[PDB]
């Protein structure tokens, strides 16, 4: 027989208001962070990446050998 | 002056449930239909 | 029976034969467009008469005979009326446009200017400007109507109203023999379609409000207006001071600006 | 320059029309044109609500600017109160015609 | 002319029962059925109109 | 009586239903002609054979779920069923012009129906831009007909802004403000006041059309000095305040409906909302050439249309804010109305969103005339509005019939339309990124995977469809009557019980001064 | 607004007074479930003693079942609120709804 | 919302025939179109 | 050309295309956020018992939520107008090429030196070549030289059509009487594809664009070749 | 003869999406300019920029109708 | 403005009338006369088959379907030139 | 007990956690014990029985909190027959495909497929990331 | 009072769920329909010159 504690009775909802806005702002930095770093910096890199040493008359000649030119055979 | 009150303000009949799904079938369904039997027409048309 | 002071209107046939009036005049046009024939379209205008004649008389009736405008329903009609002037005039607007759009830009088909080569406008020193001053005219003609008829002035009512009837019907005639001479016609381009279909629904507007007030005429002649209740006369005064602004601005826009 | 010949309202107004030019110079409002003016609304001093029959709805504006109108019938006998404000309405029923 | 508007509210006042359009006599009712039959009549020569225009005339 | 009563009309509540009944019949229309283009898309190649059409077919399908579905419900269904009532009026200003309304809407279909069946029908898209519109690429009856059927439909919805303008302004009780207007209430007249500035324009522009068509004029034809795009502006002129024009009447039915199963007396922030509706209306007429941005277009011209554009999504915002803000803390109820009104809520972010994508005039060049616009407009327009119209519709059905649903089968169906209409629309915006156009009766290979999932979706909500009638059906034929509705007291409406007599307000609401 | 002594202390005079009536008992009742908190003891106290001078027991044991609902998940609140108000419970006479087998589904 | 008790009960069997009913008044006119569409095209 | 099961947008030929690719990037972020924080929300509104039905206080929760919007339209507006601008920049073009659209097919016209013009039809299906792209394909491209600055300028003989090549960022329509300017740059050589992308009647979808990019010295005897 | 031409240049009379009248303005100059030439007792050949640009910009069929409409005496410009 | 005059005491039936035959018909007067003095016809121009103007897309639904529906023919030539 | 549809403008009886205390009691009409009850509950609540109580409990309220905040199994039926619906679909869509769609074109044709695939390797459709990008022009195979 | 959900719920369910798993996979795999799922890793590049 001990007597129980007063809880917290007043603004309940509030207070789980405030908590969860909290977490819907962080999900959303963790995943601006994400989508920055498997989409948006991957395509820099993959276009910086392609073309640092691309060689135009390169590509253009193995096109020209696979046939696929109505101008150039 | 005019019938008041449920399934009196309204231009059909829901006096006897099987009738009304004829007319409802009949209304919805020749809505539903116009379509398909107007592009059977155009081509038949040619 | 009703404690608030609004208007419950009879059921009423004419919404349905309006409706199908609509339907045969559009159908008509199309008939006429395309299959060369009038019968649609004739059947659809006389039945819009005869919807329009019966309608406006049930709303006489209403009012005149009945008694069923209260101020409450007379204010609710000069909200409908300021309305539906304003839907006028966006569609004025539509026509405006159409016409400053093909004339601040004048395309290398005209010869690259405005008016376009081969066109010799109006001078609008003459018939235009007498028609001017027919419609400005008939906007200080009407006005002493409307103070007449307020100050309980019948035959001095009747004498203005007459006067500015007499107006818009020189107005229209004068319209009607300035479309005969002109050298110009709707075929010619985008000047001659801009000029004469905004000149065209504008003379239209002149022969409705012409109309409008031909009915006031007569409801006057017997006795419907109060000189503190005379909604009718309003409307078609309303209606006629936007059909001068209007020609106002054809004015300055086409036959002056444009020429 | 003048004449007459017009007919003015108070010989030519007929129907309803006539009925509310004829009570407004009465001072009075059968057929609702005015907005009433409040009571204190209590219990001894409640709104009386006019009414041909024996109820009436009622909107309440609680307080001056509220967007929301509260909505109850008002039925003859006791006085009723706003369920939002609890102001004290009483329905006074009957005649307009005599 | 005299004012004979108090006829024209009595008559259009009187107790039976007849919609506005229909209250002026037996005139209004010829002109409504002209004006029906006429619209009825036209629409319905409109869709034998689109019969005849829904096919080629080769 | 019969013939007094429902075509001789002279009450609000009747002319309500005929809007109803119209456009459920034209919603079964414009769903037949919609599965009819994903039939064709369903699987590569040719499935009509007959290009032309394919495209009358599309033409079709918006002008029908357009002027003849949306509208209609909107405005004249729920518009005339509920306004008067909510403002304690006992009809419409001008009851009997509001029959007229009514009554010009069946031959404006039927002159519709007639240009599909006379030639060829009308392949122009619902934008109908000339030369395509014009007498020699369309020449013959068809265009003429739907220009007429546009002008009748026209005239229904300029005479019907009127009357409710009129009513809402004239005939609230007096001691009722403007402020104190349930928000629907406000949805219709802002609308309203859209319809009766915009209609006439196109009305200008397309009578320009006819008379191009017709009487040799040439607004259009360069030949005589014209200009094809002069008649886009006028169009979009009309066009974006139309497509704010059928989402309003939505925004307030979604307001009266969230905050009616939130348990809540008031929507969150009404002055917001009421503000936020009259800014959107505001900004409607000033946006319209983001329609155009390919047509070859100044680049001042694009940065100023880019940015008007973005700043509409502001006061828009607020109100999917606000209604969020009703849902916090209510006593949520779980009844199909809502659940309609909350999938209106998720998919008309989805579709504001890549309206913003599409905001950017230079992203747009490469979106422009894709699947991604079709994307767009479907999620924010179509299932927008599809789903607050049937929201509105479960939630008023028992006031309007005195009847009640069952609220199982109607949880059933909802599940099935949201899972159809996402199944439809989501792969469209991969098509559209990866560069199929729009207006295609066939695609190039690479396009065959989202375009059949694209059409699956479609059969399901067709299943739905056929649900919904069944579930009305079954309404009518059990017959179970209203007993009680709470929330009364903050639901004008629903006061003179369901359905509630031919004449309401006879005698007017006491409302005191104070 | 005010403290939360200050809300607590009113919604006591409130229903401390002595001739309530039964419109006022439940608007007051109907009203403060609105507020996003569980009443205070002492608030429920003078509400349950209200419903001893009008002479209504059901309304007092419906008291405390909103009670417990307006807690939500936090249930810890309604066996503290029931402790603390037991010997008001007992002076009274009301049964708690789980004594009355009132919470049973 | 609370109502009283259908004055028409429906039955588990009378919905069923009336859900069968609503959808085939969609699907077989559709669905005759449909079939016949290649008889359509080459005639 | 876009391939099967694609989602996004087709890979960049130009620089112009590379720019977009990556404010399409930074704008879809915004609108997932955007789009996750809402349906979040929502959630978190409609899984609570706990109840707060009196009137609430708006003016204040609107500042955060009309000034946080404005905010990001700003952040998406400043990268939008950029390449507005940017792309309106003079260049400088070493060659013009006209197209004109007609019901269904495009025509070309390179008339800087020599009268060179000739039509471009699809491919039908049942005469593409093995490992030919239904609906893609012309009996004529247009070649063009890479790594250079052209001039497109578009128009109409007929009905309205829009000149379409997505890889690299391309639409202009096609309008009678009207003569609109676009300019293209491919940094590769390679075949692009894109399709009339303005409703212009029965043959709308079958009268694509195909761009041959070669070397210069092989356009110009592929010109020479053509006349 | 100062030449070497390329393609047309930018001109800044007209900078915007619509060449149209950046190619009528040079049709027109270039048939000014033969005419005052071809009269006056000198060389078409002075003319030969404006040529050059109206033939880089303009349509094959909107060059032909116009020299159709001159040889017609229904050029709508003036030259 | 406040145009050159005067009255404004009250703007009654009488002033407007005043403003009716003292200066709105006097204009419409002289504007009939300066009308009716410029009127005399103009000498028509040569013709010349311009192909902005005269368009015919579609025949006129009324007549031969060549001639406008106002034709005059002393100043409206038809595509091929003036009537005989 | 009995509600009536022409009482709609009277105050009803209804069960709301939110609106605890109805305008009027589930049971306003009282037999010869319940009149006994309503008068011994003027006196101490100590003396009556539960039974009482539960009986005063029932007059004044139709259904208890617990009674009408149950949760119930209706899910199961949603999500059950909306699958079935769905599953219906299906069958429509078999039909279609069975009935009204011909052959696809040959251009999906296997063969025609590898064909089409080695050409767009070799114009190198998305080099850079999305198609011959993931082809390994060395190894000559897909990208593991 | 066993309402309809507690004596069907549990059948509909499963049944539901069986039923349309079944026909979407059969209509997915059994009757010609082309997906046309990209070639990468599953089709060998083959010679069209
Ligand atoms: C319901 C009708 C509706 C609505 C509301 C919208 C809303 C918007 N539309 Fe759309 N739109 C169409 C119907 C509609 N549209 C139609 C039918 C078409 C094409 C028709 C055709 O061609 O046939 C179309 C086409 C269209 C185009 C032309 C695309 C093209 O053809 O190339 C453009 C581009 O600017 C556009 C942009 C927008 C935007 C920015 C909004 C905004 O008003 C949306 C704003 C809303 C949100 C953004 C979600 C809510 C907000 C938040 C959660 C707050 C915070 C948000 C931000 C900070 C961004 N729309
Ligand atoms: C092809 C041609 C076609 C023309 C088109 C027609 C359209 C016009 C319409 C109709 C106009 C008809 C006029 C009616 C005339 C008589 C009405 C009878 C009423 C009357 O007699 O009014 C009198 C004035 O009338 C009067 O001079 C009437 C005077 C009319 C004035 C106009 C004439 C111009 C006068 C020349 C002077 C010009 C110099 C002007 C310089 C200054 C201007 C700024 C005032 O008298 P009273 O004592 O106050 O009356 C009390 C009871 N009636
Ligand atoms: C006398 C001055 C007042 C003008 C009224 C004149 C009467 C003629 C008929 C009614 C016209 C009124 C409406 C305006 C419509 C278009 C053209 C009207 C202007 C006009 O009358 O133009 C004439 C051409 O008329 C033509 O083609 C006429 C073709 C007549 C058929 C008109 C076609 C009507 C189609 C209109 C549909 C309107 C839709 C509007 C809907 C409202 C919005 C819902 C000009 O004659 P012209 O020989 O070319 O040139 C003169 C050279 N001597
Ligand atoms: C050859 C001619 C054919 C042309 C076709 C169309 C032409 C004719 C239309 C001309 C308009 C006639 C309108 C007459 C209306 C008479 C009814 C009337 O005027 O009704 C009044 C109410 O106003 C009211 O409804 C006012 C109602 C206003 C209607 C005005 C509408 C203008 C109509 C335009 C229609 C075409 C639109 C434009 C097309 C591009 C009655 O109230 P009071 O006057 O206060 O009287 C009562 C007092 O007596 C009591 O003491
Ligand atoms: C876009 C939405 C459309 C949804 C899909 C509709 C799917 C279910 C449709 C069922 O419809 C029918 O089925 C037939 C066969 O299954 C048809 O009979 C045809 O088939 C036969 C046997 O193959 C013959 O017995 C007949 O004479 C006959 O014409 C045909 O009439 C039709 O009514
Ligand atoms: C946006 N339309
Ligand atoms: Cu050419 Cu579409
Ligand atoms: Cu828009
Ligand atoms: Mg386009
Ligand atoms: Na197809
Ligand atoms: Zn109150």
């Amino acid at each position: 027989s001990t007597a129980l504690a007063k809880p917290q009775m007043r603004g309940l909802l509030a207070r789980r208001l405030r908590f969860h806005i909290v977490g819907a702002f962080m999900v959303s930095l963790g995943f601006a962070t994400f989508y920055k770093f498997a989409v948006a910096e991957k395509r820099k890199k993959a276009y910086a990446d392609f073309y640092r040493n691309y060689d135009s008359m390169k590509d253009f000649e193995e096109m020209r050998k696979a046939g696929i030119f109505q101008s150039a055979k | 002056h005019y019938e008041e009150g449920p399934g009196k303000n309204i231009p059909f009949s829901v006096e006897n449930k099987w009738r009304l799904l004829a007319m409802m079938t009949l209304f919805f369904g020749s809505g539903f239909a116009a379509p398909f039997f107007i592009v059977r027409h155009q081509l038949l048309k040619k | 029976h009703q404690t608030h002071a609004y208007h419950m209107v009879n059921p009423s046939p004419w919404p349905l034969t309006g409706a199908l009036s609509a339907l045969l005049m559009t159908s008509g046009l199309t008939m006429w467009f395309h299959f060369n024939s009038m019968t649609l379209l004739m059947i659809g205008l006389t039945t819009n008469m005869l919807t329009m004649y019966q309608w406006w008389r049930d709303v006489i009736r209403e009012s005149t005979f009945q008694g069923h405008h209260t101020p409450a329903v007379q204010k609710g009609l000069r909200y409908g009326m300021i309305l539906f002037i304003i839907s006028e005039v966006l569609f004025f607007t539509g026509f405006f446009w159409a016409f400053y759009h093909s004339s601040l830009a004048p395309t290398p088909e005209l010869g690259g200017c405005w008016p376009p080569t081969g066109i010799h406008p109006l001078n609008p020193l003459e018939v235009p400007l007498l028609n001017t001053s027919v419609l400005l005219a008939s906007g200080v003609s009407i006005t002493w109507a409307h103070h007449s008829l307020m100050e309980g002035d019948r035959k001095h009512m009747l004498q203005a109203l007459f006067i500015t009837i007499t107006l818009g019907v020189y107005f229209t005639l004068l319209q009607a023999s300035e479309y005969y001479e002109a050298p110009f016609t709707i075929s010619d381009g985008v000047y001659g379609s801009t000029f004469f279909v905004a000149t065209g629904f504008h003379g239209l507007h002149v022969i409705i409000g012409s109309t409008f007030l031909i009915v006031c005429f007569f409801r006057q002649l017997k006795f419907h207006f109060t000189s503190n209740h005379h909604f009718g006369f309003e409307a078609a005064a309303w209606y006629w001071h936007f059909v001068d602004v209007v020609w106002l601005f054809l004015y300055v826009s086409i036959y002056w600006w444009g020429s | 320059a003048s004449g007459g010949g017009v007919p003015t309202d108070e010989e030519q107004a007929t129907g309803l029309e006539r009925e509310v030019m004829l009570a407004a110079r009465k001072g009075q409002d059968p057929y609702n044109i005015l907005a009433p003016k409040a009571t204190s609304g209590t219990k001894e001093d409640p709104n009386l609500v006019p009414s041909i029959t024996n109820k009436r709805i009622v909107g309440c504006i609680c307080e001056e600017d509220n967007s929301t109108v509260i909505w109850f019938w008002l039925h003859k006998g006791e006085a009723q109160r706003c369920p939002s404000c609890g102001t004290h309405y009483k329905l006074v029923p009957h005649q307009l015609a005599h | 002319f005299e004012n004979r508007v108090a006829e024209k509210q009595k008559l259009f006042q009187e107790d039976n029962g007849l919609p506005v359009h229909l209250k002026g006599g037996a005139t209004d009712n010829i002109l409504y059925r002209v004006t029906m039959t006429l619209c009825l009549g036209g629409t319905l020569y409109s869709l034998y109109c689109l019969g005849w225009a829904s096919f080629p005339h080769k | 009586m019969f013939i007094n009563r429902w075509l001789f009309s002279t009450n609000h509540k009747d002319i309500g239903t005929l809007y109803l009944l119209f456009g459920a019949w034209a919603g079964m229309v414009g769903t037949a002609l919609s599965l009819l283009i994903r039939a064709e898309l369903g699987q590569p190649g040719t499935l009509l054979g007959d290009d032309q059409i394919y495209n009358v077919v599309v033409t079709a399908h918006a002008f029908v779920m357009i002027f003849f579905m949306v509208m209609p419900i909107m405005i004249g269904g729920f518009g005339n069923w509920l306004v008067p009532l909510m403002i304690g009026a006992p009809d419409m200003a001008f009851p009997r012009m509001n029959n007229m309304s009514f009554w010009l809407l069946p031959p404006s279909f039927l002159l519709l129906l007639a240009s599909s069946m006379v030639e060829a029908g009308a392949g122009t898209g619902w934008t109908v831009y000339p030369p395509l519109a014009g007498n020699l690429a369309h020449a013959g009856a068809s265009v003429d007909l739907t220009i007429f059927s546009l002008h009748l439909a026209g005239v229904s919805s300029i005479l019907g802004a009127i009357n409710f303008i009129t009513t809402i302004i004239n005939m609230k009780p007096p001691a009722m403000s403007q402020y104190q207007t349930p928000l629907f209430v406000w949805s219709v007249m802002i609308t309203a006041v859209l319809l009766l500035l915009s209609l006439p324009v196109l009305a200008a522009g397309i009578t320009m059309l006819l008379t191009d068509r017709n009487l040799n004029t040439t607004f259009f034809d360069p030949a005589g000095g014209g200009d094809p795009i002069l008649y886009q502006h006028l169009f979009w002129f009309f066009g974006h305040p139309e497509v704010y024009i059928l989402i309003l009447p939505g925004f307030g039915m979604i307001s009266h409906i969230v905050t009616y199963y939130s348990g809540k007396k008031e929507p969150f922030g009404y002055m917001g909302m009421v503000w936020a509706m009259m800014s959107i209306g505001f900004l409607g007429f000033i946006v319209w050439a983001h329609h155009m941005f390919t047509v070859g277009m100044d680049v001042d011209t694009r940065a100023y249309f880019t940015s008007a554009t973005m700043i509409i999504a502001i006061p828009t915002g607020v109100k999917v804010f606000s209604w969020l803000a009703t849902l916090h803390g209510g006593n949520i109820k779980w009844s199909p109305a809502m659940m309609w009104a909350l999938g209106f809520i998720f998919l008309f972010t989805v579709g504001g969103l890549t309206g913003i994508v599409l905001a950017n005039s230079s992203l747009d060049i490469v979106l422009h005339d894709t699947y991604y616009v079709v994307a767009h407009f479907h999620y924010v327009l179509s299932m927008g509005a599809v789903f607050a119209i049937m929201g509105g519709f479960v939630h008023w059905f028992p006031l309007f019939s005195g009847y009640t649903l069952n609220d199982t089968w109607a949880k059933i169906h909802f599940a099935i339309m949201f899972v159809g209409v996402n199944m439809t629309f989501f792969p469209q915006h991969f098509l559209g990124l990866s560069g199929m156009p729009r207006r295609y009766s066939d695609y190039p290979d690479a396009y065959t995977m989202w375009n059949t999932i694209s059409s699956m979706g479609s059969f399901i909500s067709l299943t739905a469809v056929m649900l919904m009638v069944f579930i009305i059906w079954e309404a009518f034929a059990s017959k179970r009557e209203v007993l009680t509705v709470d929330l009364t007291t903050t639901n004008l409406e629903w006061l003179n019980g369901c359905p509630p007599p031919y004449h309401t307000f006879e005698e007017p609401t006491y409302v005191n001064l104070k | 607004h005010e403290t939360d002594e200050e809300f607590d202390a009113r919604w006591v005079t409130y229903f401390n007074k002595p001739d309530i009536d039964a419109w006022e008992l439940r608007k007051g009742m109907n009203t403060l479930v609105g507020y996003d908190l569980v009443p205070e003891p002492k608030i429920i106290d003078a509400a349950l003693r209200a419903c001893r001078r009008l002479n209504d027991f059901a309304s007092a044991v419906r008291i405390l079942e909103v009670v417990k609902d307006k807690a939500g998940p936090h249930k810890e609140i309604y066996p503290y609120v029931i402790q603390e108000l037991r010997p008001t419970l007992n002076e009274l006479g009301i049964s708690t709804p789980e004594e009355l087998g009132l919470d049973k589904v | 919302i609370t109502a009283k008790p259908a004055k028409t009960p429906t039955s588990p069997k009378e919905q069923a025939i009336g859900l069968s009913v609503t959808f085939l008044s969609f699907l077989l006119p559709a669905g005759w179109v449909l079939y016949h569409l290649d008889n359509y095209k080459k005639s | 050309m876009a391939y099967p099961m694609q989602l996004g947008f087709q890979d960049a030929t130009s620089p112009i295309m590379e720019e977009l690719l990556h404010f399409h990037d930074h704008t879809l972020m915004i609108v997932f956020l955007i789009s996750s924080l809402v349906l979040y929300i929502i959630s978190l509104m409609l899984t609570t018992k706990l109840t707060h039905t009196s009137t609430m206080d708006a003016q204040e929760v609107e500042t955060i939520w009309t000034i946080l919007p404005a905010i990001i339209l700003i952040l998406i507006a400043l990268p939008s107008l950029r390449i507005l601008y940017m792309m309106d920049e003079i260049n400088n073009p070493s060659l013009t090429v006209k197209t004109m659209g007609h019901q269904w097919y495009w025509s070309y016209e390179y008339t800087d030196y020599e009268d060179l013009s000739f039509d471009s039809y699809m491919i039908p299906t049942s005469e593409l070549k093995p490992g030919e792209l239904r609906l893609l394909e012309v009996d004529n491209r247009v070649v063009l030289p890479m790594e250079m600055t052209i001039r497109m300028l578009v128009s109409s003989e007929d009905v309205l059509h829009s000149w379409a090549v997505p890889s690299l960022g391309l639409k202009t329509d096609a309008i009678p009487g009207r003569l609109n300017q676009t300019t293209l740059m491919s940094s590769r050589p390679g075949l692009y594809y894109g399709q009339c992308s303005e409703i212009c009647g029965s043959n709308h979808s079958f009268m694509p664009i195909v761009l041959e990019l070669v070397p210069l010295k092989y356009f110009e005897k592929w010109s020479a070749s053509m006349l | 003869k100062i030449k070497n031409y390329q393609t047309a240049p930018f001109d800044s009379r007209f900078p915007n999406q619509n060449q149209t009248r950046n190619c009528w303005q040079n049709y027109l100059d270039f048939h000014r300019c033969e005419k005052a030439m071809t009269a006056k007792g000198g060389d078409v050949s002075v003319c030969e920029w404006y040529r050059r640009v109206y033939k880089s910009l303009c349509p094959i069929s909107w060059v032909s109708t116009w020299d159709d409409r001159r040889a017609e005496g229904t050029f709508p410009g003036k030259i | 403005a406040s145009a050159a005059k005067g009255d404004h005491g009250g703007t009654g039936a009488r002033t407007w009338r005043f403003l009716t035959f003292g200066l709105a018909l006097p204009s419409v007067a002289l504007c009939t006369l300066n009308s009716w003095l410029h009127s005399g016809h103009r000498e028509r121009p040569a013709f010349i088959p311009y192909h902005h103007l005269r368009i015919r897309t579609k025949p006129f639904s009324w007549g031969d379907g060549n001639h406008t529906f106002f034709h005059n023919p002393r100043v409206n030539p038809l595509p091929t030139g003036y009537e005989k | 007990s009995v509600v009536k549809s022409e009482d709609y403008a009277l105050p009803s009886y209804v069960d709301r956690r939110d609106y605890p205390l109805p305008d009027v009691a589930h049971v306003k009409n009282l037999s010869a014990s319940q009149k006994a009850l309503k008068e011994k509950e003027k006196a101490s609540w100590s003396s009556l029985s539960i039974d009482e109580k539960v009986e005063l409990y029932r007059l004044k309220f139709k259904e208890s909190f617990a009674e009408m905040n149950r949760s119930t199994n209706e899910w199961k039926t949603v999500v059950g027959a909306a699958m079935f619906f769905i599953g219906f679909t299906a069958l429509l869509l078999i039909w279609e495909k069975h009935y009204v769609y011909g052959p696809i074109p040959h251009t999906f044709e296997e063969e025609w497929v590898a064909k089409q695939t080695k050409r767009m390797l070799d114009m190198k459709v998305a080099p850079i990331q999305g198609f011959s990008a993931k082809w390994d022009y060395d190894k000559n195979e897909w990208k593991k | 009072a066993p309402d309809f959900h507690d004596k069907y719920g549990n059948a509909v369910l499963a049944s539901g769920a069986t039923f349309c798993v079944a026909v979407w996979v059969y209509m997915a795999t059994q009757i010609g329909i082309e997906w046309n799922p990209s070639p990468v890793g599953r089709v060998t590049p083959k010679e069209w010159r």
